[PDB]
């Protein structure tokens, strides 16, 4: 029938409606008011090939059709193999002459055809094939299949109109087809009764991502297993339970190891890193924080909504250990924008100049595509490798950055750029600070008030050693990252409870410093 | 360029086969027969 | 891989016993020319 | 009679365990279940791991276990001829029996198994191989029709072992072909008293190891 | 009718030693205690150095040792051919011998 899912086949709905459409609507069409003799099939392994050409074959009332297995048509001795080929197309040629017309279909399916087809041997068995199927006789009474998994390494003119006209490929099913599938190889239980309550049949089609018919079939097979040994003993002499195996019912559970253990998408898969630039959170210990913030929407608020500015940037200024990249991450994740992407020199070591300049050049190109995008670039200084000594660094990559610094998008598009480092005065040297248009500084802690702010919001000490802390510490300035003091206060625990509070202070008096 | 590459193997490929030699028999048999027939007719 | 070294022995004697059937046959022809000719 | 003891296998449990459960439970219980249920057997095993681990001891182990036909062996490339069009007659020649049996005695037939040593010396990679001759290209296709083709043959069982498992080409290994692909390592501490007990035993059986050991 | 002097080599006396200990002691005792020791022989030999030390000696004054059939001897690459499927051919040659003769008398 055309329901298309009696036969037991999902997915291919719209595929196998179109084959209908282009294939046989000729023939069905009456005689009176009136062919296609070449069919071929690719596409990945495991999608069902074999499935459609037998049951386009079952499905018309036809004689029965003939099925070659790959190449077994060569052989050593010379002209066989032409007496093999011809001896296929005897009976077609014998009932076009007797009935003319009123002659039955003949339907031929080519398994691997790719094998045969693509020395002397080989091209004159392509030749012929190509005389018998269109030559000086034309037959209208003959059905052709070829069936291939790369269908690169067909011959073309094996492919040209009148010889192999209905070209198909069989791609992945979507969600509805691996539901479907997953109800046609289920239904066999479901009419049983041999299936668990608490499977659900949505649940794993939306975890089963990427699965050919074969993979899910394989899931469910490996679930079989799973409860089929669950009564089965195995050591001695194997025995099995025959009490339980009348229960043996397929559990969800077995479905999840299943599918964790033994099956594998095969297929690569994609990391992401944007939630590692931010581990610890943010934590308002004090003013600045709520200021840099608001500086950041409104910039971003002028780079959406401005209309003859379309490019805007920014510079994020301070000490080290100071906390710097995180806070243009928040932005970033703030802006809320359709792109958004992180260059950092982690993924670039070992690479020589070019190399760097064309990953920044990758990046910026993909940002430009989007409508409105956002970028962000950290420790500059070690993207241009830098050294005190001499000095020494990379022209060609800081002249990249000064290029791309001012170059506008496309029309009607805009973008955002947030820079951070740790050394202002090497930049200014460099002529850099003046591409920037505006810049952003980001402070240590300095008063002990801060500091204790701080600790409570941590909560890593208690109100008894809070105290002598306050009283050794509001009596003087600090001068600390945020960083160096989680450091620090990890560093401090170690120790037993009796000394920590001494030792902690200890290392503050060591860190101890002005600006 | 590439330096000078080796040829690959050979794959020979027999002419003659048993059931041609069956049909080449059914050649050769008649003329023993026609040859009796000759001789007959010149005695 | 005496196995198949039959297989190529088998081709090739079979080659030599074609070939005795052709000279066969042609001494053959000869023959019927030769007594066809002395009929007459 | 089997026994698991006899076959002598120290560092590997969780993998023969592994392998009975997913591959041999359908053909223990009884018909009426399976027919029931409406499921395939498979058809298809393919080890690997570094050299000297146990592969070929466990592929002969498993042979002598299953009570059924001797097992065909096929040592490394014994296939290959020079004569055009021969190799696919030797790989047909394989399952000529196994189809015969399934045409005749039809779903109740006994079962066969064989063993291919050193696969990829074969199967390689269909489009990367040296463009010179097509001989290579034509046995692959030969076996991919044969093992799975139109006809359903369901009554064989294919192992296959290998040292580099990459080479082989992707179009076998998926579902239906050679699916349980399972890797064979180094022991631990474990699995290596389990060797040295297991090779001793008769040593002790006999009173020929001094007790200072 | 062997003695050790009879060979004529020279400096090689602890690595001859050794390999007789770990290749020929095991063929050498009544089989009765080896068999309930239960272990099998050992099937391979290999021999480096420098050029000119005495090498391809040893080889054949151990083929001389042994009372057993004539050793085959393949001289470098004498098995490539240029047919398809030929060298396997050459190489599986080799061992017919011994493969019918272990299926025949078995120990
Ligand atoms: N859409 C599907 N519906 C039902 N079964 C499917 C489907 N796709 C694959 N299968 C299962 O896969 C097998 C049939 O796939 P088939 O052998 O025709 O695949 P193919 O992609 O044409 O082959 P190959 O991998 O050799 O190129 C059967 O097990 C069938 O159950
Ligand atoms: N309010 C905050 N501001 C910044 N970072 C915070 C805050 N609260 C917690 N953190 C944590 O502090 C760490 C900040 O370290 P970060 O890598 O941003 O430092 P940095 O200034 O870039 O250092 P460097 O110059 O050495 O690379 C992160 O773990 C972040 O989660
Ligand atoms: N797990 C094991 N238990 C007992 N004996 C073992 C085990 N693994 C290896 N052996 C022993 O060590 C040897 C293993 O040789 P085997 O041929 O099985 O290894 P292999 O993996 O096939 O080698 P290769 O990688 O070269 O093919 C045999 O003598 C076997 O008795
Ligand atoms: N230990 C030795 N005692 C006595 N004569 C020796 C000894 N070693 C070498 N010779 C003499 O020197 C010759 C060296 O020949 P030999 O076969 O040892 O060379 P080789 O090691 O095979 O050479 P290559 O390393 O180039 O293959 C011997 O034939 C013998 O005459």
């Amino acid at each position: 029938d055309w329901n298309f899912e009696k036969m037991g086949i999902g997915g291919l709905d719209k595929e196998f409606s179109d084959i209908f459409r282009r294939a046989f609507a000729s023939r069905v069409f009456p005689p009176e008011i009136v062919h296609v003799k070449g069919i071929l099939l690719y596409g990945p392994p495991g999608c069902g090939k074999t499935l459609l050409a037998r049951q386009i074959g079952k499905m018309l009332n036809a004689r029965e059709p003939k099925v070659v297995n790959g190449p077994e048509i060569l052989n050593k001795y010379v002209g066989e193999s032409e007496a093999n080929i011809r001896k296929l197309f005897a009976d077609a040629e014998e009932e076009q002459r007797r009935l003319g017309a009123n002659s039955g279909l003949h339907i031929i399916i080519f398994d691997e055809i790719d094998a045969i087809c693509k020395t002397g041997v080989h091209d004159t068995v392509v030749n012929q094939l190509l005389s018998k199927i269109d030559g000086v006789e034309q037959l209208n009474n003959i059905l052709v299949i070829g069936m291939t998994n790369r269908p690169d390494l067909i011959d073309e003119a094996l492919l040209r109109p009148g010889r192999l006209e209905v070209k198909m490929e069989i791609g992945l099913p979507d969600e509805k087809g691996r539901l479907q599938i997953l109800h046609i190889h289920t239904a066999r239980m479901r009419g049983h009764q041999l299936l668990s309550a608490d499977v659900d049949i949505k649940e794993l089609a939306v975890e089963t991502k990427n699965f050919s018919g074969a993979e899910l079939e394989g899931l469910v097979r490996a679930a079989q297993s799973t409860a089929m040994n669950r009564h089965i003993k195995a050591s001695t002499k194997v025995e099995v339970d025959m009490e339980k195996a009348e229960s043996l019912q397929v559990t969800r559970g077995d479905f999840l190891a299943s599918l964790e253990n033994d099956i594998k998408p095969a297929f690569g898969t994609n990391q992401e890193d944007y939630a590692s630039y931010i581990m610890n959170g943010i934590i308002k210990w004090g003013d600045p924080v709520t200021r840099v913030l608001d500086d950041g929407e409104l910039l971003v608020q002028q780079t959406k909504n401005s209309d003859r500015t379309p490019l805007v940037s920014v510079l994020l200024e301070g000490p080290p250990h100071s906390g710097k990249t995180a806070l243009a991450a928040k932005i970033a994740e703030e802006s809320n924008f359709p792109f958004i992407k992180i260059c950092s020199p982690d993924k670039m070591i070992g690479f020589s100049e070019t190399a760097k300049c064309q990953a920044m050049k990758k990046i910026f190109d993909d940002a430009y595509k989007s409508q409105l995008s956002c970028v962000v670039v950290d420790d500059i200084e070690r993207l241009l490798d830098y050294v005190p000594i001499g000095p020494r660094f990379s022209n060609l990559v800081l002249q990249a950055l000064l290029v791309l610094l001012k170059k506008a998008p496309p029309q009607g598009r805009k973008l955002l750029i947030i820079g951070t480092t740790s050394r202002k005065d090497v930049l200014q040297e460099m002529e850099m600070l003046n591409a920037f248009s505006t810049t952003i500084h980001v402070p240590n802690i300095a008063t002990g008030e801060q500091l204790l702010e701080a600790l409570e919001l941590l909560g890593n000490f208690k109100d008894k050693e809070r105290t002598t802390i306050a009283q050794q510490v509001k009596g003087k300035k600090v001068w600390i990252g945020i960083k160096k003091l989680l450091m620090l206060i990890e560093m401090s625990l170690q120790m037993d409870p009796e000394y920590r509070v001494r030792k902690f202070l200890a290392l503050l008096r060591e860190e101890g410093a002005s600006p | 360029g590439n330096p000078a590459i080796f040829a690959s193997g050979i794959i020979m490929d027999s002419s003659i086969s048993k059931q041609a030699l069956s049909e080449i028999e059914t050649r050769h048999s008649e003329i023993i027969k026609l040859e009796n027939s000759i001789r007959e007719l010149h005695d | 891989m005496a196995e198949d070294a039959d297989m190529r022995n088998e081709l090739e004697e079979m080659q030599r016993r074609a070939d005795q059937l052709a000279d066969e046959s042609l001494e053959s022809t000869r023959r019927m020319l030769q007594l066809v000719e002395e009929s007459k | 009679d089997w026994n698991f003891e006899k076959m002598g296998i120290g560092g590997l449990d969780k993998e023969f365990s592994d392998i009975f459960r997913r591959a041999f439970a359908s053909r223990v219980f009884p018909p009426e279940i399976v027919e029931q249920m409406g499921c395939k057997h498979v058809k298809g095993i393919l080890l690997y791991g570094p050299p000297g681990c146990g592969k070929t001891l466990l592929a002969r182990q498993i042979g002598k276990m299953l009570n059924a036909r001797e097992p065909k062996v096929v040592n490394g490339p014994e296939i290959l001829n020079k004569y055009v069009g021969e190799s696919e007659a030797n790989i047909r020649k394989l399952f000529a029996d196994a189809e015969e049996e399934q045409r005749r005695l039809g779903a109740n037939s006994g079962l066969h198994i064989i063993i291919f040593d050193e696969i990829d010396a074969i199967c390689k990679q269909r489009g990367s191989m040296a463009g010179s001759t097509g001989v290579h290209d034509t046995v692959v296709n030969q076996l991919l029709s044969k093992i799975d083709g139109v006809e359903q043959l369901n009554n064989i069982l294919v192992i296959g072992m290998t040292n580099r498992p990459d080479l082989i080409d992707e179009a076998l290994l998926r579902p239906g072909r050679l699916e349980v692909k399972m890797e064979i390592g180094l022991p631990d501490e474990k699995g290596r008293l389990q060797i040295l007990h297991i090779h001793t035993a008769r040593m002790r059986g006999h009173q020929l190891l001094s007790a200072d050991v």
